[PDB]
């Protein structure tokens, strides 16, 4: 039932301070922290997608690199998880995220992921594999994506572990990236072992009812982490309220 | 420390003070999320050995106490790992294999082993990792008519290779005209039945076994042994193993607010401060046993042998006992009086022989 419905449009965007996340969980108090971690760069080139569905394949998978910065202004319903893997078909393992108000359910199996995967509201996820088999991973819990509010996640794929880091940020009339420091707390562990070296996004679709599929928009942003070691400040409770990369200009490698 | 059998007046620095650890504390996290050894070897029917059913076990506590009380059984034969130590031992998967054959062919469920069931239904390989686990099933599975749903093959063009099974119901053909998919002579079906029934003989009655195999792969081993919550002492000097973060300290209270991803706190220095227990989310500032630099004040041998004791950072009532700022003295009397200092012990205090007395 593989349908291609998607077209997207691509902007680029400065990074500013954001993509910064908890590069352990060691607590730490009115430190100034040095680490080398995979890092989103300080005002760095981030791609802006827009993705529009009006009532031919247009929706590339982008590559995973070393870790992606995700982030999204839209509403929880609208982007509704994502997929990684490398060949996204049935001959290797995949890893599908998907979110329903209720909670998330991450699931990694050998999905025959379609062209262009969207969640269709009951919700079918027929549109996006058309099969899975030899799943080897479930994992259910609490959702990630709830209810003018950006939301932050951080992926990366190290020593056979997913890490993910996710944030809620309130933002106002300001871009989309906002200025200041939004640190991403750890949220999910996932002990994968898998090859991950592309990934997508998936969108929700409400039937029309009446142009199969209701017209929609999708914005969000994406940047790429960089083997980056940052200074990272830890206040009187633990929070990270500012931090440094050292490389970007002398002042901060100063600092750093 | 000196290495002469005379000392000359002074104080030496010749010990390190320490307090012993008294007791050992081990904090994981509660038990849970055990893996389901229940639904295994406690089914209500079980599988034909030429069907043999293969569970995949991944990502749960492996709690082999409840297999080991399960049933008497006929064999508990271990390949490669010794039964005791599978608790403390993380596998990466473990394989449950769960079939029903007669008593006689429980000995060819092993490595290097031959007969119909090893060559034609199942197959271990040499180097085999795991155990074999059998015990008698006459209620279960006996039936004075005859159970006829149970079923093994027979015939097969080749050996199985380890690990395999066929589904495949081909009538086996054993002489050189073509079978034509019809039972013929020279020609028959490969399954055949166990026809159990209650007055068999030993070697005869149904014996259900289940293997498990344990394989480690360079994933991240999930399938460990059941974690020992032990018990948590507070305020005294304790060897602590929290998360697999060793150490000894004393374990007081903290006035810390972690944040609720962070497990362990860190020093200015880069020195464990704090952590957060496993078994209750609380708080608690990890502080090492007490040290101190243990210095022996002295007077000439000649004169005299009496000796004096000062313990440097120690407080007094942690170790003529007198609480000085650069430690605690012990076997020197306070006195008053003030004079000039004969041998130095510090923060304004000096020590003199007159027995041994300790003034500003
Ligand atoms: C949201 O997702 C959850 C998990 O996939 C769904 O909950 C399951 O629903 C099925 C019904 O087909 C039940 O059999 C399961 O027991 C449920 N699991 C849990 C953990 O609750 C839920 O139905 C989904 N909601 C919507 C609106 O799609
Ligand atoms: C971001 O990348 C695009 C093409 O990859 C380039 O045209 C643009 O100049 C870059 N932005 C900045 C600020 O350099
Ligand atoms: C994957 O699935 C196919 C068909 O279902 C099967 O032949 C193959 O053995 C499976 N591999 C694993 C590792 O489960
Ligand atoms: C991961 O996948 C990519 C894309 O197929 C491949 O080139 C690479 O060799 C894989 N890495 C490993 C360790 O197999
Ligand atoms: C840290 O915690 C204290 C105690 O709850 C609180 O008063 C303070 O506002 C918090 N934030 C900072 C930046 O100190
Ligand atoms: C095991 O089997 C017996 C047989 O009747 C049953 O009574 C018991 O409840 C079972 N136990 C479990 C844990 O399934
Ligand atoms: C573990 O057990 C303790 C005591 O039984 C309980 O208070 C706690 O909620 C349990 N769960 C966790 C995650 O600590």
């Amino acid at each position: 039932q593989c349908v291609n419905l998607i077209t997207r449009t691509q902007s680029y965007t400065n990074s500013f301070t954001r993509g910064v996340y908890y590069p352990d969980k060691v607590f730490r108090s009115s430190v100034l922290h040095s680490t080398q971690d995979l890092f989103l760069p300080f005002f760095s080139n981030v791609t802006w997608f827009h993705a529009i569905h009006v009532s031919r394949f247009d929706n590339p998978a982008l590559p995973f690199n070393d870790g992606v910065y995700f982030a999204s202004t839209e509403k929880s319903n609208i982007i509704r998880g994502w997929i990684f893997g490398t060949t996204l078909d049935s001959k290797t393992q995949s890893l599908l995220i998907v979110n329903n108000a209720t909670n998330v359910v991450i699931k990694v199996c050998e999905f025959q992921f379609c062209n262009d995967p969207f969640l269709d509201v009951m919700e079918s996820e027929f549109r996006v594999y058309s099969s899975a088999n030899n799943c080897t991973f479930e994992y259910v819990s609490q959702p990630f994506l709830m209810d003018k509010n950006l939301r932050e996640f951080v992926f990366k794929n190290i020593d056979g572990y997913f890490k993910i880091y996710s944030k809620h940020t309130p933002i106002n009339l300001e871009r989309d990236l906002p200025q200041g420091f939004s640190a991403l707390e750890p949220l999910v562990d996932l002990p994968i072992g898998i090859n991950i070296t592309r990934f997508q996004t998936l969108l929700a679709l409400h039937r029309s009812y009446l142009s199969g599929w209701t017209a929609g928009a999708a914005a969000y942003y994406v940047g790429y982490l960089q083997p980056r070691t940052f200074l990272l400040k830890y206040n009187e409770n633990g929070t990270i309220t500012d931090a440094v990369d050292c490389a970007l200009d002398p002042l901060s490698e100063t600092k750093c | 420390t000196l290495k002469s059998f005379t000392v000359e007046k002074g104080i030496y620095q010749t010990s390190n003070f320490r307090v012993q650890p008294t007791e050992s504390i081990v904090r994981f996290p509660n038990i849970t999320n055990l893996c389901p050894f229940h639904e295994v070897f406690n089914a209500t029917t079980f599988a034909s050995v030429y069907a043999w059913n293969r569970k995949r076990i991944s990502n749960c506590v492996a709690d082999y106490s409840v297999i080991y009380n399960f049933a008497p059984f006929f064999a508990f034969k271990c390949y490669g790992v010794s039964p005791t130590k599978l608790n403390d031992l993380c596998f990466t998967n473990v394989y449950a294999d769960s079939f029903v054959i007669r008593g006689n062919e429980v000995s060819q469920i092993a490595p290097g082993q031959t007969g119909n069931i090893a060559d034609y239904n199942y197959k271990l390989p040499d180097d085999f990792t795991g155990c074999v686990i059998a015990w008698n099933s006459n209620k279960l599975d006996s039936k004075p008519s005859g159970n006829y749903n149970y079923l093994y093959r027979l015939f097969r063009k080749s050996k199985l290779k380890p690990f395999e099974r066929d589904i495949s119901t081909e009538i086996y053909q054993a002489g050189n005209k073509p079978c034509n998919g019809v039972a013929g002579p020279n020609c028959y079906s490969p399954l055949q039945s166990y026809g159990f029934r209650p007055t068999y003989g030993v070697g005869h009655q149904p014996y259900r076994v289940v293997v498990l195999s344990f394989e480690l792969l360079h994933a991240p081993a999930t399938v460990c042994g059941p974690k020992k919550s032990t018990n948590l002492v507070k305020n005294k000097c304790v060897n602590f193993n929290f998360n697999g973060l060793t150490g000894t300290g004393v374990l007081t209270e903290s006035n810390k607010k972690f944040l609720p991803f962070q497990q362990f706190g860190r020093d200015i220095a880069d020195t464990t401060d704090a952590v957060r227990d496993p078994q209750t989310l609380e708080i608690l500032d990890i502080t090492p046993c007490s040290f101190g630099g243990v210095s022996v004040i002295t007077p000439g041998t000649n004169t005299s042998n009496q000796v004096a004791v000062l313990y440097q950072g120690v407080n007094c009532t942690e170790v003529n006992v007198f609480q000085t700022r650069a430690g605690c003295l012990i076997g020197a009397e306070y006195v008053n009086n003030s004079y000039e200092c004969d041998i130095p012990i510090g923060a304004g205090i000096c020590a003199s022989y007159q027995s041994i007395i300790a003034y500003t």
